[PDB]
């Protein structure tokens, strides 16, 4: 049974050595999270840019599509990309019509 | 049943759009602008509006 | 800068006299706001006019624009885009959005909106804090608490910029926002304060071990998540006060106007406010960085002098801020909570949420009935229910030119205190109201007729309390003007008041949402469905409900009352709040959406370019006209007193003509003219076949089978503009997107059930390790027996 | 509206005698259906002719079209497109497909 | 064995703390589901186009 | 001299957008590009996101 | 141990309730399979094209 | 943004937790010095 | 009823023999409320 404990701690030690361990994923979520949010600031900028170009092609400025807020602080902003992608879909539709 | 039978009789007489008597006419934004803004400074203090330009009164 | 006008400009710049006056004042104001000019009154800079100075009031273009946006909410407000929709509505639009729109889906939506709304609706309200130095403006914040053992203290903002006459606009209210961090304040001491322009709430909770005194303060992060609180040591401070067990130490959280220094104030609660003055009081300063500076008796005193009457005596509570009577929560034995500063009372709790959900669970048509709205609520504190009946004329047959107002006084003539305001009429209009009783005479009704009010000393109808269950009129002077002023005894209740604090959810549930589905239906072009959905609101011929028939044409009650364009179109620049507070605008909005349904059908049949269908277009267009009726002749009128501006600063300019609504008339005239003269939809002339060629035998068929299988989803005015190769590359790209959403969702679901599996397992693991544990215990007992 | 014919039209609009009779009756029917005219027999409005009034009977073009579609099903009906196929047939086309 | 129960409930507690828990996926299926259906209304519009 | 008032409605949509969240507003813009191209570009962006 | 059987059958019951269960995948393989083969008839058509 | 620079420099100074203080520079090293030095250092670091 | 298919079945849960009914209707997908 002390061999069994030995094994447990060699495994638990391999968990802290292996490259793919938790420490990594913390790091990689931090960095990837920053890249993700920032990229959302950009993408919503260009979304409002298209909307702008559309309120100018079509005459009316009342047309308002990209909706704040599509970024949830909780839920780490997941499904932001698709909610925008919906907005642009709708706006391409309202254009074509 | 009509628009007139109900929904009608607010405000009595109406004014044409360009006129100085409209609610939206610059004599208004002037008006309410001043009624709001005359009071920002004490009647004593030199910044007082009616002391600067007595003729806006 | 001093004289507010350029003496250096090019002489070639031509500008108007009062245009340059405008730029003058705008420069002045701007300088008070950027604050280059030394001492600017902080009571006036705090007025609502300058909180909109940045977005609206600073330009003739916007101020005019937004002023029109307000003065005709009929033209603009949309169930889709409106300031201040509750979260519950968000989740509702989500839940309905996620499947095709139709009754049942909306039933489910409402059962959710209500099963959530029940959690909040009746919520014990504890403390309150006001912002602006005056009670006419600024925000008030509350603190609720869940009825359940779980505290879940909730906080709710409210605006007095939306408070016009004795009624908040019901949109001035936020929804209750849950506080994340669970806490355990001692008694009601938890109190909010605005500090550094940010919502704080401080609750002294004293962990016993000899009874401790300390407090904990915490604030809000833009997402609403709260930061961990902060401690101060009041053991010495509160300890100095006499206690018994009635101790509920006075917490007065006062915001200094600037430099960000919070004023906390400890007093003992005395039974009276009057002789209370000069009593001892303790305070502590909280500076921008967190520091506690105890207050000197002289300081504490000088803050008392203007402070007292914002904090309150035994059993009752007032509000704090930076008549000035503050305002008073009251929770009565009938179980109705509310706020009172001026004699105004506003119910902030509604008790039928459970009943409301139940009634909703049956069917969509059960919750949206008129009778769902007639369910009564307990009255506000004390108060005297009565109904008034008055002839429209005074001082003369022609009498006043337009409108009246009717007031009520108080002990030693505190104020006239508007309750209702009304217009000329043919009919005398029996009207029913509630008269508050707070305690020679008790109540009396002043009426202002706008020209020759009687206003006689005493006079009035008299109402007499203290008879313990009976209050009758002894007129003793007038009622010469008032036909019948009729007390109604044995009415302790009112149908749910949409001036109340939860009124917002009632506008969302009864009014905006059917509008939302008649819009989201009309867009789709299936007209009779949309029609029905507006008939949840307004219909000619009224309603035949569960039997015979009823007279009212407006299914939504607030619309059913009023009918009187109010004198003041409120304030606060909210196209919503200027309705709600004046439901006429929603009646005329509903009216316009109707005409958009008839003009809608009228185009869609008009554009068919098939003779029979142009006739159809003409029955719909005739039907629009017959609905509108006669275009009123509005007598554009110039009589102008050329006022010295000084005089115009009296708290008068005439309204505009409201094009868009007229635009309906002249656009109907235009369409029709184009029908009679055979000109099609633009003036572009058409030569149509008299007997149009029958449609393809087959095209009709494929259309039909497509109808049988499912959905409308039909392109209506289309063929669009694009060639097939491009329209197909575009559609195809679209679908490829849709398939990615497909995959990622499937992955969400696999992953979801996988999760709930893992959880369900762990729950089972506990459930077993219990029994196995008990076994192990008993086998220890069998070692005892051995 | 009462006499079911325009007395305001341009005099330059030429129409047939029974064509204008048609537009008359169509206006009448439509008004019974939108129900602007007070008591309309609910036994007759329930007839099959008006349940197709919306898709078919309200136009000479369609009513003629669909009347031909009926009078010669030989030319039109398709085993692929036909109203009212059972679900079992759906699963069948799937399984063979 | 009471340690074993302790462990079970610390795990079961970690299931309700961790970011990726069930509550999330409920939320994310709700939102993603709405985006999905709506996007289907659009895509079938352009298909018929 | 007296600039035409802004649209009643444009002000409104602006406002509700303010209530809901974020500034994120394009300030000197309308940019230079036509809608079909600015939308292909934005769309590509989102697909990245 | 009867609790253990109870648990087994509550799990086995959750397998037949959960949305993602076997019944689904049968359905979804049927439909996806038809779409797949048919799409193969098309794609081989255009290949021969 | 203005406020965020007012963490550093403001006219009218600062009213801190009560009355008012004279210094306009919230960052201290800025508050001292005020004297352009004779030698502008060395080492070609625009920061240093 | 309300242009929608309902079906009502009185099922009397015994405990003296009860009398009550239960009515339910259809959702566009055919799933019943």
């Amino acid at each position: 049974l002390k061999t069994q404990q030995e094994q447990t701690q060699s495994q638990l030690a391999f968990l802290q050595r292996k490259f793919s361990n938790q420490a990594l994923y913390n790091w990689l979520r931090g960095r990837l999270a920053a890249i993700y949010f920032q990229f959302y600031d950009l993408a919503v900028a260009r979304c409002l840019m298209a909307e702008q170009a559309y309120r100018w092609e079509l005459n009316d400025d009342s047309a308002r599509f990209i909706k704040p807020g599509a970024w949830q602080g909780t839920y780490a902003g997941l499904l932001a990309g698709e909610t925008l992608m919906l907005s642009l879909a709708q706006m391409e539709d309202a254009h074509l019509k | 049943i009509g628009y007139n039978n109900q929904f009608s009789g607010r405000a009595s007489q109406y004014v044409a759009p360009g006129t100085v008597s409209s609610m939206f006419s610059p004599a208004a934004y002037l008006t309410e602008l001043y009624r709001e803004a005359r009071n920002l400074h004490a009647s004593d203090s030199v910044y007082y509006l009616d002391t600067r330009r007595p003729d806006l009164k | 800068q001093y004289l507010l006008i350029d003496n250096q400009v090019s002489a070639a710049i031509k500008t108007t006299r009062i245009a340059e006056a405008i730029a003058s004042i705008q420069l002045y104001v701007n300088r008070a706001l950027e604050n280059v000019e030394e001492n600017a009154n902080s009571g006036v800079i705090s007025r609502q006019f300058f909180i909109d100075w940045d977005k609206y009031n600073k330009r003739y273009s916007t101020w005019a624009g937004v002023s029109q946006l307000v003065y005709y909410p009929e033209n603009y407000i949309d169930p889709t885009m409106r300031i201040g929709q509750t979260k519950m509505m968000d989740a509702l639009l989500q839940s309905v959005s996620q499947s095709q729109l139709n009754a049942d889906t909306v039933e489910d939506a409402f059962m959710s909106y209500l099963t959530s709304f029940e959690q909040v609706a009746n919520l014990k309200v504890i403390s309150a804090y006001h912002d602006n130095i005056n009670n006419d403006q600024g925000l008030t914040y509350f603190i609720g608490l869940s009825e359940t053992d779980a505290g879940e203290y909730y906080w709710r903002s409210v605006d007095h910029s939306k408070f016009n006459d004795g009624k908040f606009a019901a949109n001035a209210w936020s929804e209750w926002h849950k506080i994340d961090c669970p806490i355990n304040p001692y008694k009601s001491t938890i109190r909010p304060v605005i500090y550094k322009s940010r919502l704080y709430l401080l609750w002294l909770e004293q962990k016993e071990i000899d009874y401790r005194y300390e407090l904990k303060l915490a604030h809000i992060r833009y997402d609403g998540t709260w930061n961990t609180p902060i401690t101060f040591d009041v053991n010495k401070k509160i300890s100095e006060l006499k206690l018994e067990k009635n101790r509920a130490p006075g917490l007065y959280c006062a915001g200094y106007q600037g430099e960000d220094t919070l004023l906390v104030m400890f007093y003992n609660q005395q039974d009276t406010l009057d002789s209370y003055k000069n009593a001892s009081m303790q305070g502590l300063y909280i500076f921008a960085d967190m520091a506690s500076k105890d207050m000197t008796p002289e300081q504490s005193n000088v803050y008392r002098d203007n402070s007292y009457q914002q904090f309150d005596t035994n059993n009752v509570r007032r509000v704090n801020n930076r008549t000035d009577n503050a305002l008073t929560l009251h929770h009565n034995e009938n179980g109705a909570q509310y706020m009172q500063w001026q004699s105004y009372r506003t119910r902030l709790n509604t008790l039928f949420a459970r009943q409301l959900v139940a009634r909703a669970t049956t069917g969509i048509d059960t919750i949206l009935s008129m009778e769902t709205q007639n369910i009564q609520e307990p009255q506000l504190g004390k108060g005297f229910y009565a109904t008034f009946v008055i002839p429209p004329y005074n001082l003369s047959t022609h009498g006043d030119e337009r409108w009246f107002k009717l007031y009520i006084k108080h002990v030693v003539d505190n104020n006239s205190h508007i309750i209702y305001s009304g217009q000329l009429t043919d009919t005398n209009i029996n009207i029913t109201l509630f008269i508050p009783l707070d305690d020679d005479y008790h109540a009396k009704v002043y009426m202002t007729f706008k020209k020759s009010p009687s206003d006689g000393t005493w006079w009035g109808p008299h109402f007499v309390r203290d008879d313990k269950g009976i209050v009758t009129i002894n007129p003793k002077s007038i009622l010469t003007h008032f036909e019948s002023v009729n007390v109604l005894n044995n009415i302790s209740s009112e149908p749910m008041d949409f001036s109340g604090a939860n009124s917002l959810y009632f506008w969302e549930l009864f009014y905006y949402t059917p509008m939302l589905v008649a819009q989201r239906l009309l867009h789709e072009q299936n007209f009779d469905e949309a029609n029905r959905w507006l008939k949840y609101v307004w219909s000619p011929s009224g309603y035949i409900v569960h039997g015979q028939i009823q007279n009212y044409q407006w299914n939504v009650r607030p619309l059913l009352e009023d009918t009187s364009w109010n004198s003041d179109p409120l304030d606060s620049v909210d196209p919503d709040a200027v309705a709600q507070h004046d439901p006429m605008h929603y009646k005329v909005s509903t009216f316009m959406r109707t005409l958009d349904l008839l003009i809608a059908r009228g185009d869609h049949a008009y554009r068919q370019l098939e003779r029979d269908t142009l006739n159809e277009a003409k029955m719909w267009y005739m039907q629009a006209l017959h609905l509108l009726g006669d275009k009123p002749y509005l007598p554009l009128s110039t009589t102008w007193s050329d006022p010295r501006l000084d005089r115009a600063a009296d708290i008068l300019f005439l309204p505009q003509i409201n094009e868009v609504m007229m635009n309906y008339w002249q656009t109907l005239a235009q369409r029709v003219y184009n029908l009679r003269h055979n000109l099609s939809i633009d003036g572009q002339p058409l030569y149509l076949p008299i007997y149009a060629t029958p449609a393809d035998p087959k095209a009709l068929l494929s259309a039909a089978v497509a109808t049988s299988q499912g959905g409308g989803k039909l392109p209506e005015s289309f063929m669009s503009l694009w060639r097939f190769p491009h329209m197909l590359e575009n559609a195809r790209g679209m679908v490829s997107q849709l398939t990615q959403f497909g995959s990622t969702l499937q992955n969400i679901i696999e992953r979801q059930d996988a999760e709930a599996l893992n959880a369900l397992l762990q729950n089972q693991a506990a459930e077993l390790i219990l029994t196995n544990l008990s076994i192990q215990d008993k086998t220890i007992e069998e070692l005892d027996a051995e």
